[PDB]
């Protein structure tokens, strides 16, 4: 089960916020798994966190 | 500890006039487990899953 | 007779030796150390501020280049007598400091058309051909307009990352902390380490006139273009006002009678030339006195020419409100610590020539020259495999670990593992399948099957040595 | 016919090192240790204030010194750790005067002054502040009762600006505080000494207690400290009669091992020194006369320690006892050592041993000519090392430090993180070279001539032994 963290700080923020006070990360809850992403174009070169 | 960490840290690096490469959104893919767990006893565990 | 050329040679050779050791006495006090050593622990290891734990060298953010500036760097600078600073009421803060800047502008990379609607700009990685040179910011003072080096009397660096220039946006502070802490507190509002800042240096020198030796400080922060700080710094204790005491004139009687030294050396070898043998260069003891001669002769001519050059004293003194240049001085004393520390070694080294006053050193002499073959043959093979592994760990772990970050990295990080001092807790985080195996393959085939065969070789040189003269001396 | 003088000569032996074992243990008692570890403890890492987080071994500035004579040693000196003071402490100063430099011409309108290093040919001697007593009066070395030091700079003598502090917390602050007021430690002070000694009679054990702080001519403080515990009580059980009865005897054993010398160098007039047994007595009987003279030169003057636990109020000079009770220590160490090592000369007699000390004898020649070979390269690169790394290492500071640092690399014990950053190149460079020419080449030539020499002593004492 995935979401989106929203686009925006606001917008993250709510998201957050309601997904936390609804129970989301309360039950057995095995694994969270964050991982973005990242570009750096001065050099050319990517990195997947 | 998740959510303060996300709070102070995270939201500011993704989102904000610095960072700016960033090349899409994050996610929240977590896994269940459907088998939820009364706490183990605290202290030195046997370090097996 | 035989006994007057061995004997000469040797009596020429000592009181080289002692010139040499004397010359070495006088370099390096014992008054040097805990100077440099104060002045570290005040600048370097004191938190930016009483809430931070950040000192210099933990720098990680760019905003905290900000609270060392005004911080930690004015509380060491500025001290109030009990006007003119002293450091630690003895450490004379002689000038006004220096802080330049190294920036390049937008536009110099490329970003690809397929993404190029999220990228706004982009900056390149520092390099002279990619470096800003116009004005920004509110074109007001000397900090925001672009000078070029010959005009700061500067020169290169070859810092960690790169090799910055001489050329920045430079402004001097002032010489009292309530005017300094102004300059700085209008630097930061109009925003003047933006993104496309690539460095900044901070120069200052002080006196001690209680032990007449000057100190200059350097510091550097580097933004890299990935992101990130990384400090560096450089203390070095000078002396230009030499000639004050007695023993300056011994010493420089001493460095006379070196010179005369190095001319009788130059004469007696080149006579061995063109009057006797020539391509007599199978000898390794005629190969040496050349090297020997060629580093002292670049000693002298090193340490000419940076005492020769001292108008920036001069200059600094007939107008003592302005910065004082001495980052030029600081390289050559370096240039010659080393090549005098190079060339003490080699004369060390030279004392084999005369050992050999009975059998059993003879007996040593000969077993290291019979066996040198042999181990130079053996060493090819062990280090062709020394450097598969180093290139091996390079481009494997040669990201994540640090330790193998570059090649000089892991041929160290390899002598250190036979020396059998770093162990593999990281290593294998950094890689499951190939952390472990690297490790122990490494330590079996390089700790006891290539690294035995030197002992075998060893061993069985001199037995035969021994062996071969025992069975000389049984026909008398 | 000789085997009963073996057996004379290896039970009188036996006898004396039975003897010196049991006197040498005797001397080494538990107490010793952990008060030496709790009066550290106590005077040491207890933070100056509760305010701050500087004790006295992370001394920087000459107000944390300030603050600390008036905080953590008037704690712990009169405590509320149940020792109680003798005498009084005494608080000491050694100062240069105002030039010492021929400062130079070209900024000699910027600077004033000069206080230069330490030395004796460079000591401030008229008065100073508000002249009153001893705080403000030269005292001459001999009239101070004192004596050289040998600190961490330099050597210091035992002259100086005195005053001697008060029994009670009360009015030893008071003094504290008016040597604060006034400017006591100006920019010339160059070291500073605090002392004073301590009984706690629930363990008997009295206490020395030395506490220098240096100020170098380039600011800082250099902060240096030496507890030295002393029993000078000697009669508690029978148990002393018996060591006292063990040093009679040891008395006797060496007059016996001198009397025995004599009669074998009156045996032979010369050449008795070249067998390493005949030379080794030698130096056990020296070294134990001079330890004899030690230990009565410093049991003699007992007298003066005692009578101090009546109250009075003067300073106890006790600072040469706690010398010559470390000097002691040294020697008889010394002597237990090679005692124990004259052991070799009577299992000398078994077959195998015989052999491995054969294949010592025959070898000895070979690695000390090699150890001189191995010396130069060593002694070469230390110098080096010296002086590339000297000033920013702290682990080549000084020369021996450097010999230190290098036999320590041999056993794999380098940090190699800070003399990378130190040079760049000539640092790797050293490093890597030192690494191949000790540990694959020289380290070699060790191990082939002793198995050489083994081998070959092996084969000729088996041949030799088959003619019969
Ligand atoms: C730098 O130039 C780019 C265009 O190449 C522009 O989009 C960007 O705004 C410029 N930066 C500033 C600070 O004006
Ligand atoms: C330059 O600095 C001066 C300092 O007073 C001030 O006027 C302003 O901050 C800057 N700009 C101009 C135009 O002076
Ligand atoms: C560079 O050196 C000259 C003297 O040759 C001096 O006049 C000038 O001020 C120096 N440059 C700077 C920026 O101070
Ligand atoms: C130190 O001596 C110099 C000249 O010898 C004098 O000008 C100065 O006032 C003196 N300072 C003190 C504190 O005595
Ligand atoms: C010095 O001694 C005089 C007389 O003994 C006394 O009046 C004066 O207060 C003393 N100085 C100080 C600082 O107490
Ligand atoms: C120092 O001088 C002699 C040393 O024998 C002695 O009479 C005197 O009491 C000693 N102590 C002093 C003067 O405090």
């Amino acid at each position: 089960y995935v979401q989106e963290l929203g686009l925006s700080l606001e917008e993250s923020r709510d998201r957050l916020r309601f997904l936390q006070l609804h129970n989301w990360l309360d039950n057995r809850s095995r694994a969270v798994f964050l991982e973005l992403t990242r570009y750096s174009p001065a050099v050319g070169l990517h990195a997947a966190v | 500890e998740l959510w303060p960490w996300m709070a102070h840290v995270l939201l500011p690096y993704v989102h904000g006039n610095q960072s700016s490469p960033e090349l899409g959104p994050p996610r929240l893919r977590q896994v269940r487990l459907q088998e939820a767990l009364y706490p183990d006893p605290p202290g030195p565990r046997v370090h097996t899953c | 007779k035989y006994l007057k050329s061995v004997l000469r040679e040797l009596v020429t050779y000592l009181l080289f030796l002692i010139v040499l050791c004397i010359l070495t006495y006088g370099m390096m006090s014992s008054n040097v150390y805990y100077y440099t050593r104060m002045m570290s622990q005040l600048f370097l290891d004191t938190p930016v501020s009483k809430t931070e734990k950040t000192n210099f060298k933990t720098l990680s953010s760019m905003e905290d280049f900000w609270k060392f500036t005004e911080g930690s760097l004015l509380d060491g600078l500025y001290w109030k007598m009990q006007n003119r600073s002293f450091i630690f009421y003895e450490n004379l803060l002689l000038g006004v400091p220096r802080i330049r800047q190294l920036r390049v502008r937008n536009g110099s990379c490329s970003i690809p058309q397929d993404l190029r609607d999220e990228i706004k700009e982009c900056y390149d990685v520092y390099s002279v051909s990619s470096e800003d040179r116009a004005p920004f910011g509110p074109r007001n003072g000397t900090a925001w307009i672009y000078t070029s080096e010959k005009d700061l009397n500067g020169s290169s660096h070859w810092g960690i990352i790169a090799t910055y220039s001489g050329a920045g946006y430079y402004l001097d502070l002032s010489r009292t902390r309530e005017e300094t802490a102004a300059q700085v507190a209008s630097l930061k509002k109009n925003v003047w380490l933006d993104r496309g800042t690539r460095a900044t240096f901070i120069d200052f020198s002080v006196y001690n006139a209680n032990i007449n030796l000057f100190c200059v400080v350097r510091l550097l922060v580097e933004f890299p273009a990935t992101g990130g700080v990384i400090p560096s710094w450089q203390f070095q204790p000078l002396k230009l006002i030499r000639y004050v005491t007695t023993f300056d004139f011994f010493l420089a009687a001493c460095e006379i009678i070196f010179c005369f030294f190095i001319f009788y050396y130059v004469v007696e070898e080149i006579l061995e030339i063109r009057i006797h043998k020539l391509h007599y260069f199978r000898s390794f003891w005629n190969c040496l006195d050349v090297v020997i001669v060629v580093l002292s002769v670049v000693a002298i001519g090193i340490n000419i020419y940076r005492t020769s050059n001292v108008e920036v004293l001069l200059q600094f003194l007939e107008d003592q409100n302005t910065f004082p240049n001495f980052e030029h001085l600081a390289y050559w004393q370096i240039q010659f610590n080393n090549i005098a520390a190079v060339t003490v070694f080699f004369v060390w080294i030279k004392l084999f020539k005369f050992i050999n006053f009975n059998r059993t050193m003879s007996q040593l002499s000969t077993t290291m020259s019979r066996c040198a073959k042999d181990l130079f043959g053996f060493a090819i093979m062990f280090f062709i495999i020394f450097l598969a592994y180093a290139q091996l760990a390079y481009l494997v772990f040669g990201t994540q670990v640090d330790d193998f970050s570059t090649f000089q990295e892991c041929i160290f990080t390899q002598f250190r593992i036979i020396l059998g001092d770093i162990n593999f807790a990281e290593i294998e985080e950094a890689n499951r399948v190939l952390g472990p195996i690297y490790f122990t393959t490494f330590v079996f085939f390089m700790f006891f099957i290539l690294l035995n065969m030197f002992l075998a070789i060893i061993n069985d040189t001199y037995s035969e040595v021994k062996s071969d003269l025992a069975q000389q001396k049984a026909e008398m």
